[PDB]
């Protein structure tokens, strides 16, 4: 079964950038690599890790049906097509690195794998065990021993956020994303909430590309900004904003917690107009 | 992608 997948995979991709015939994140760039590695993947399972569900086999099912899908609505595409590719685009982007991160060189690593912030890594071991991936019902009633979220709109706004591969699952490296952006851990859904929920700045899903347009609109209203999560460089927020003369400029700030960086620029007369609007949430 | 300081 696994074998057949990886081989159908490969054959989806192929033809894709065939018919794919610009700047991070590209599919042009994306469906080759993407190919290259599951390849690598199919090589390594001819010759694994800790069994049972949420195990690599589990994982490679799960990601390998997802990466159908997503490639048969890039196929059954090629402004509202912009957006719609742009949004694919940064999809295979999470899926390329969500692969690159638990089977580089085509070898399983989701066993050993070791989040960024120690408070998250201990609960993903400590609940999950030795899985590398969880469906989302599961880790939603998981991460409900620490941090529980409200059922309803809140939680599918979280689930949102956490599923960087629009799978339905999360994985370990979906989590170690998503602790990075939200640290620090005590408050972790406390900072989701006013951060992604309630704050008039937060963009998801949007490209680089997509910003500096996005932030045309407020060019003449320097102290303007918007944040959103980097695509290239994955946990680490990128923050665009109107400097002083009118220029859209994009910077990942320090690795610390965003709302002390969106305290700091707000005090510094930098972050003042939350997507342009004039009312900045007071984050304290 | 041009990301400043
Ligand atoms: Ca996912």
């Amino acid at each position: 079964e696994e074998a057949r997948a990886l081989g159908r995979a490969v054959r989806m991709l192929q033809r894709l950038e065939e018919q794919c015939v610009v700047s991070p994140p590209s599919l042009r760039d994306l469906l080759p690599r993407t190919a290259q590695l599951l390849r690598e993947v199919a090589h390594s399972r001819r010759a694994g890790g800790p069994g049972g569900p949420g195990g690599s086999g589990d994982f490679l099912l799960i990601y390998l049906a997802n990466l159908e899908a997503k490639s048969r609505q890039v196929a059954a595409l090629l402004s509202r097509l912009r957006r719609q590719l742009a949004k694919l685009a940064i999809i295979f982007s999470h899926m390329h690195a969500e692969l690159h991160a638990l089977f580089p060189g085509g070898k399983y690593c989701g066993h050993m794998y070791q989040l960024t912030k120690a408070p998250a890594h201990t609960f993903w071991r400590e609940s999950c065990g030795a899985r590398c991936v969880l469906p989302w019902a599961e880790f939603e009633s998981l991460l409900g021993t620490c941090h529980p979220v409200e059922p309803g709109c809140t939680a599918l706004a979280l689930r949102t956020t956490i599923d960087l591969t629009c799978s339905g699952h999360v994985s370990i490296f979906e989590f170690d994303v998503f602790t990075r952006l939200f640290q620090p851990w005590p408050t972790l859904l406390k900072n989701w909430q006013l951060l992604a929920v309630n704050h008039p700045g937060y963009m998801a899903f949007l490209t680089y590309d997509e910003v500096q347009e996005r932030l045309q609109a407020c060019r003449d209203k320097p102290g303007s900004y918007i944040f959103r999560p980097s695509c290239t460089r994955l946990g680490q927020w990128a923050i665009g904003y109107v400097s002083s003369d009118g220029s859209i400029l994009q910077t990942i700030p320090a690795n610390k917690p965003l709302s002390q960086v969106l305290l700091e620029g707000q005090k510094d007369g930098f972050y003042l107009y939350p997507d342009g609007k004039t009312h900045n949430p007071d984050l304290t | 992608n041009e990301y400043t300081a």
